[PDB]
């Protein structure tokens, strides 16, 4: 998932 | 997504410019399905929604970090719970980063030191401390 740089995501 | 001003991003995300890496993110993996459900959800998110998560995230550090100080293991009740607390927070904040998914983030986070440096700004090794907390948490739940 959800951002690139601290905490959300996807995989 | 965020669609915020440099000033808001500062009052919200602090000295962190995610937008600049907006399209850069997918460059890393850009192959996830969750991210699809999230974009739909983050489509209108405002500075409030974004700031709400930060003040929420800050809270996460003191307790987690505080646990480290006490010298208690990451698979500890308090630590794992903290992990389960992180899960629901990042899940209900984007779509529902399941437990298995929540884990993918744990390790893929240790790979890129950009994340770590930005994440560890609070303390070194935190990323490892959370992953295990999340990993363990997922195990007690996993059938």
């Amino acid at each position: 998932s959800c951002v690139g740089x601290a905490c959300a995501x996807x995989a | 997504g965020i669609n915020l001003t440099p000033e808001e991003k500062f009052e919200v995300f602090g000295d962190f410019d995610p937008d600049q890496y907006e399209e850069e993110v997918r460059e890393r993996w850009g192959n996830t399905d969750a991210y699809r459900q999230s974009k739909e959800k983050t489509a209108s998110y405002t500075k409030e929604d974004w700031q709400r998560i930060q003040d929420e995230a800050d809270e996460l550090t003191r307790r987690f970090v505080a646990l480290m100080d006490a010298g208690e293991p990451a698979d500890s009740e308090g630590a794992m719970d903290a992990a389960e607390d992180h899960r629901q927070g990042i899940a209900r904040n984007h779509y529902d980063c399941g437990y298995e998914m929540h884990t993918c983030l744990g390790e893929m986070y240790v790979s890129d030191e950009r994340f770590t440096r930005n994440i560890d700004a609070a303390k070194p090794g935190l990323a490892a401390y959370m992953r295990d907390a999340i990993l363990a948490n997922a195990v007690r739940h996993t059938p």
